[PDB]
């Protein structure tokens, strides 16, 4: 509830904006419009593009690589909106930037933002953003 | 036991007595000094290898044996996607089933039959002892048992930590022992954010225990024919390499032109690239992915030829969903990717980078 | 007790611990069932709008459907599809109008039909469920037109094509009773029966006048197509019941939702969907509260439940929120749905005891319409 | 504030939902998006259709007929949303019905709802 | 103390008393002036959006413009017209995409040009004012494309036609300096100068790299076209100032928005449009607050004002609200516009004292971008 | 003075001696028993009136003089809309300017000149007394003065309560002295909610003190030529009634085909309808408006002939913005409008409603 405060990750509720994997999410958690943590809601299109973040996992003390992905081709869900920016870089460093509608590669050239999934792709370990 | 079996494999691996004219061994083509690939220049450069007879050329690039023991046995998964196996076209189930095939392939080691293989094993007093201690008395007198035992020893040899040491810079960085250079980390990031990681990763999500930069699936990325290699192979200008569809039992036309996703470990030192060795440079292999994404006039052109890549040898079943990612790799990102890929070189092959 | 986002966090941590892999993909929504509920958000006349597909049992959003200007949603009672009649413009809210009908698969939510309606013929009005209607066989969509005159449009969903506009008398709403027949409520206090073909003047009959010029019948009557029951409250909570199950209108005994003392004390119905009807229970639910007579579109905090046969009161539920629209699931032990346009929240109640069980919030900007499928 | 209470008109603020002329308005007060009490905002189109109410004017003790009119061809303004229903009848008495998008007659076939104006057209009889 | 709604009631009451007639018409917006301000609502990635035209003096909404998905607003510095690059789909958020430029007359708010952009070339991103840009002569509009690669679209407003895509290196944003020239910011830390004739490649020059790999520059630099001043804050409030008024990039001294102590105390810039630049006063305004290093997009409660020439702090205002974007009118005794995404309110401050004068609420769903015209 | 001038006008109004053959007075065509309209049959029915020579027919329907004194003098406002005046094309500024015209019109009263009008007035000792009392001695000796004075007397008489009594049922209802029937009240609500009020209400907004159901503007509603009236008048098959454009000093081609919005008071008793008396029935004038709104085939048909309304006499400058309201009038609303319009009948003419 204090927006300026250092963000504190939890591992108890994926729908809340302080869930550990959402550390650099922008938009809406797919789990609130009929997707899940790591799947898209029906009728949307999963982008193949991602932006990536190292998110510290409070539970095991390990930092994980979250390759966020957009579900596209719907109007914005309006449910569970969240904006976090852990390690988020400006647009000229796009691989870490989250204002971008990362809908590239989606089926049917879907390019509207509905919501974002938060799957783990590895265990790193950045430089601009390490634990 | 598994120790002894692997030690017998180690002997068999370098023994040219497993070829018709006794001029080549597994090691001739899968040279330990070149990440288990062929350094020998032939009619078609390093694209394809030359068999025991000193003239016969294959139609495919000789792949590394490093990490090949990490590939699952051939199977079709629940999404209906084929995964694993050995050879570029997955025509062998596992390392054991594969081993015997070069020994009896007339364009390679060219032994006429299993009998002739067993006969050469019987010539060597050290093989009588080695084999008989692991498989029992008179194993070498039975061509089937001998051939199978040899293949098994070879498979076990290939599963030793020696073929898969996991001691690349990447391995050490993921152990926290050291760090990626800025360019390497960018390469890594690029690799997992652009389309690469959709095929060159063990898993779709989570953390891979022993990552080998392949999901073991089959894709047609729409490569053209390698003219000289194809000419050298003598299979004809009519010939089409149908990849996986060539595996006996595969009848599905959607698999035509599909090839196993190679492990990218030691990729930096096992040029030339792809199933037909068509690209000499690693940078070219990377560049080739831009033809599906970039609208720049240079995306259509192979830098090694200065001419259009060429039509797909197999025009259909292209993985367009994955390849048409609507994002181009600029020079900087290709540089980054080359850097990252070089970090997948094993300790012992780090001298070979220059 | 544990929230869905809690359970999900727990499950996700267990998968990570056990090195479990899963392919990120497009989910299917769970099979439609009796406790699926659709909430439409006319968004207070916004040019684009949202429908939320909700599992009322879990109180979870299982999907969404995008729409244009004041769409009319419909839901096949058998569960096979949903569709809407919708309206878009080439430049957001200006330029070329396109009216169309979409049909959607209820599990993938993909459009399986996009049928253009020629000459922009949709009635544009705050959403009345019964201004667009499915015939019982699910093959025909009927939609009301106001301009230039009252008319009714026939859309063939099976052949995926617009059929024709039918000229009707000065009448309103469309309550289908058969593949070729529907009733409307007329200005003169009658119902009009309209039987139509592919071509030819429709057969239009009138019932007798069933109410005086000074009884005012609300815009959101409940109609159980399967029961052929039309439950039409007036401003006073007086309820007209018309039985259309014979194919012709039979006027049922009038019932009062509110007692005389209640009415003397200013109890009146109020909201949007003020009335719900449970078919198998033959129960009427009416949103009511103490209100001035010209506050008939404000929220109400109370639901009376009354036996449709006798008009006997079975319950008065204190809803505990500002409820604009009610509806019910049509299974046994029904859920009573209670949508607050103000809260943008669907409150899911046990219909027997009126107890609030769970709620689904963040449903758009001004959601107003609840639709359930009668599947059983 | 009490939504269910009898509506009490005022003649001192045209942007509040209790302004006397808005007694059966449904939508947004045009004055809040660049219109005025009786004019459309720029870029929208004035409907010729209308619906009427007899609204009591507490300034002069007279009821007046207010023939509402929609400004059309814009997405809903989202400012000064209001909804009142003095004498509002169900849709089958469209002269007095206010869920309807009364954009008929608007230039360029504009039929989207943006806001509503509140002109007097006569005394109430 | 009389509000605009009250004065309006009094005037209306007086016209009625006096028997004054007046024709219900379409109002014209007041001629554009220095105090006119536009607020764009990207509506948190909603498929359609709104621009609010505001008279900053009266704090009155004088008109509105509808937009599509994440449109880029531009406003001709001289007041002759506004325009935007927008994006619509044939079915709300799905189907065939059309990217287009509209140009609007600033008093009728009527579109005077509607120009289709071929092959859906717009960069779709949370709104950055300098991803789409007017040349100083108002004749040309330049928009950024990111996919398949960084590129810049040339749109001929005079001829009302799209011209062509320009190749650029790995660079971002567009800052026009001439009828045929604009600068971009590149990944390698340099700026690329792009000069484009009528055919073939543009001529791309790079500047010296002017910041290191680890010094992060914000997505919303202030750029005054008439000054040629590019004002670029970093995540730490270090401000790069690049003069472009000779045609080439002179790098002004680097300056610090925050003191060494403040930065040690956790003071950082944060928000959306975190920086404003007054051209006549040669002054910089920066939205700052105490925050964690990775809370750079959260609202800020403070604005600091510094002389662009020296770097001296001129004032620090406690804004009294959660502000996400700021901008200034470009007249004398300018207003400081402070937009709260959260409140959906434009708070209008006196830029001298930082005092709140008036506010305009209900500006959409999540308004973020303020544009003004530099009419001086 | 005010009463005397009116009283002189009353004498002149009924005096046939202002016509060449002395057969015709204002009251002849503007018959006080029929709301000041012409009950006589001509070659074109009641559509056009027959002059003093007993042969000559006009080309326009003779309008009521009831409430005509409520029309402002002809003018153009800031809108650029012309408003007011007298005659269907508003070619006379006002009542006084209008009065002299029927007198000297060869197709009407047909006096050769002003001198001949004076002569007639000079012959009557009651006029010498009456005129001289109001305008001075020897007024009748001066043709210009005598002619102008008559026009003024005639104007003043038309300004009396006699001509605009405001004692219709409508007026009674608006004073609260009675109530509309259900049909009349629906009629009224329709009139104010459908496009009628865009033209047939004095004001754009607010409340009119003396409503006469016209905004005094000029609109081309796209009426056809009245063939029989056009034949009777003898203006020719190629003649176009240009309406307001025919006013001297109006050059604006956009004014072609535009006619003054008639007052709707006494509309029920002053058939046939429109500038050329083309429609017989009140219902028919109302149904004419559906041609612009309704989709059905019958909207294009004149129910009195069974044939299309016909091509507008002037196909340009139609008030389509107003006329194309997007909403058709059903028969219920048409009945309602008739009933409402009948309430606009002055008290003394309510007996005429029956027939
Ligand atoms: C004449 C050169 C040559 C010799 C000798 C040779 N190979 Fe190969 N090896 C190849 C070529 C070429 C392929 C690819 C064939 C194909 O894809 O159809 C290959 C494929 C393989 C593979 C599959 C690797 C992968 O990623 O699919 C394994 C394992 C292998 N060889 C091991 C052996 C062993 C063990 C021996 C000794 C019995 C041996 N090879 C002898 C050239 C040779
Ligand atoms: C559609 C799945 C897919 C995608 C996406 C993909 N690859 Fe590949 N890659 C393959 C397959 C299959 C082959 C072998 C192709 C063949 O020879 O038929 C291959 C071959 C290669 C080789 C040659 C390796 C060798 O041993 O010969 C390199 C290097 C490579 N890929 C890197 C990349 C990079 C870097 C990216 C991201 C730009 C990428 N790939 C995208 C599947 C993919
Ligand atoms: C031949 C029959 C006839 C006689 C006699 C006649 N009128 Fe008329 N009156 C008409 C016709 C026909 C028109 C409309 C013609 C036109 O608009 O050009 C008309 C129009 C008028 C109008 C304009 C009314 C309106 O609403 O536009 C006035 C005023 C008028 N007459 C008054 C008089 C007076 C006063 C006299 C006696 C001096 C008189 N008329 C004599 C037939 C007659
Ligand atoms: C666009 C302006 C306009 C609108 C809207 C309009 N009228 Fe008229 N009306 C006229 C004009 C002008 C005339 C005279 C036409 C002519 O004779 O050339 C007229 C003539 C009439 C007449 C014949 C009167 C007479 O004395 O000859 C009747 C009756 C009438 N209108 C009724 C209506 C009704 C009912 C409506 C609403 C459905 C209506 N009007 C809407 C302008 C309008
Ligand atoms: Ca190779
Ligand atoms: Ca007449």
């Amino acid at each position: 509830t204090d927006p300026r405060a250092k963000w504190v990750p939890q591992d108890n509720d994926i729908q809340a904006c302080d869930y550990w994997r959402h550390c650099s999410i922008d938009g809406n958690i797919c789990d609130c419009s009929g997707g899940s943590l790591t799947n898209c809601p029906p009728g949307t299109k999963l982008a193949t593009a991602s932006w990536v973040a190292s998110c510290y996992n409070p539970t095991d003390g390990q930092s994980y690589l979250i390759a966020y992905r957009d579900c596209c081709g719907y109007n914005v869900s309006g449910r569970c909106p969240c904006l976090n920016t852990e390690g988020e870089l400006p647009v000229y460093r796009p691989e870490f930037a989250n204002d971008i509608i990362w809908c590239f590669g989606a089926e049917d050239d879907a390019m509207t933002y509905h919501c974002t999934i938060s799957p783990i792709v590895g265990k790193a370990s950045h430089h601009h953003h390490h634990h | 036991a598994d120790d002894a079996l692997a030690a017998l494999g180690a002997q068999l691996f370098v023994d040219p007595a497993l070829s018709r004219n006794a001029t080549q061994s597994c090691a001739t083509c899968h040279d330990p000094a070149r990440a288990f690939t062929d350094p020998r220049e032939g009619k078609a450069g390093l694209a394809v290898s030359v068999g025991d007879d000193g003239q016969s050329h294959g139609d495919r690039n000789t792949p590394t044996l490093g990490y090949a023991a990490l590939v699952p046995a051939f199977h079709r998964d629940a999404n209906g996607k084929y995964k694993g196996g050995q050879f570029w076209d997955g025509r062998a189930d596992d390392l054991k089933q594969q081993a015997g095939q070069p020994m009896l392939n007339p364009v390679e080691m060219a032994m006429p039959d299993r009998a002739a293989v067993a006969a050469r094993l019987r010539d060597d007093p050290a093989y009588r002892t080695g084999f008989e201690a692991l498989f029992g008395k008179g194993v070498l007198d039975d061509p089937e048992r001998a051939f199978d035992a040899a293949a098994e020893a070879l498979a076990a040899y290939q599963a030793t930590g020696e073929f898969s040491p996991f001691d690349s810079k990447y391995d050490r960085v993921m152990r926290g022992e050291e760090k990626f250079t800025p360019l390497e980390e960018f390469g890594y990031t690029v690799f997992i954010t652009f389309n690469c990681r959709l095929c060159h990763m063990q898993r779709k999500q989570g953390v891979a225990e022993r990552e080998t930069f392949t999901n073991f699936e089959y894709h047609n990325i729409g490569l053209p024919v390698n003219e000289t290699a194809r000419e050298a192979s003598g299979l004809g200008a009519d010939h089409v390499d149908h990849g996986l569809l060539a595996r006996p039992g595969i009848e599905d036309p959607a698999q035509s032109g599909r090839f196993k996703v190679p492990s990218l470990r030691n990729v930096a030192v096992t040029g030339p690239y792809m199933h037909n060795g068509v690209f000499t440079d690693l940078r070219t292999a990377i560049l080739f992915y831009n033809k599906y994404t970039s609208r720049r006039p240079e995306a259509k052109i192979n830098p090694e030829t200065g001419a259009p890549w060429g039509e797909p040898e197999v025009a259909r079943n292209l993985s367009l969903a994955e390849l048409q990612s609507g994002l181009m790799l600029d020079d900087g990102r290709v540089d980054a990717l080359v850097a990252f890929l070089e970090t997948l070189t094993d300790r012992r092959y780090e001298p070979l980078l220059e | 007790q544990e929230t869905q986002g809690q359970a999900a966090a727990r499950a996700a941590a267990a998968d990570l611990a056990a090195g479990q892999d899963d392919e990120p993909r497009i989910l299917e929504a769970p099979a439609p069932d009796a406790r699926r509920v659709y909430v439409n958000d006319p968004a207070h006349f916004a040019a684009v709008t949202q429908q939320f597909v909700i599992d009322g049992e879990a109180g979870r959003v299982i999907g969404m459907i995008d729409g244009g200007f004041l769409p009319n949603p419909v839901v096949a009672d058998d569960g096979s599809f949903i569709a809407h009649a919708s309206t878009v413009f080439s430049r957001i809210a200006r330029g070329e109008r396109t009216d169309y009908v979409e049909v959607f698969d209820p599990v993938t939510l993909l459009p399986t039909a996009d049928i253009e309606l020629p000459d922009a013929p949709r009635f544009l009005v705050g959403t009345y469920p019964w201004m667009t209607s499915l015939t019982p066989d699910g093959k025909t969509l009927l939609f009301y037109q106001f301009s230039p005159a009252p008319a009714v449009g026939v859309v063939d969903l099976e052949g995926k094509a617009f059929k024709r506009m039918l000229d009707v008398p000065d009448c309103y709403h469309i309550f289908p009773t058969a593949p070729d027949t529907f009733f409307m409520h007329c200005r003169d206090g009658s119902l009009a029966k309209v039987a139509f073909g592919t071509e030819g003047t429709p057969e239009i009959t009138h019932t007798e006048v069933f109410h005086p010029e000074d009884e005012f019948l609300i815009n959101h009557p409940a109609y159980s197509q399967k029961a052929g029951r039309l439950v039409w409250p007036t401003y006073t909570g007086k309820i007209h019941q018309i039985d259309l199950s014979s194919g012709d209108a039979k006027f049922l005994p009038a019932v009062e939702a509110l007692t005389e003392a209640e009415r003397a004390d200013g109890w009146r119905p109020g909201g949007w969907q003020q009335v719900a009807y449970h078919r198998a229970l033959d129960r009427i639910y009416l949103l009511v509260d103490q209100r001035d007579e010209w506050r008939h579109k404000t929220a109400s905090r109370f639901v009376v439940v009354l036996d449709a046969k006798t008009g006997e009161r079975l319950a008065k539920f204190e809803m505990g929120h500002e409820i604009d629209s009610i509806n019910v699931s049509q299974d046994e032990k029904p859920l009573l749905y209670a949508l607050s346009t103000g809260d943008k929240t669907l409150y899911i109640h046990d219909a027997e005891s009126g107890e609030e069980l769970r709620s689904v919030n963040q449903l758009g900007h001004g959601p107003q319409v609840i639709t359930t499928a009668d599947m059983g």
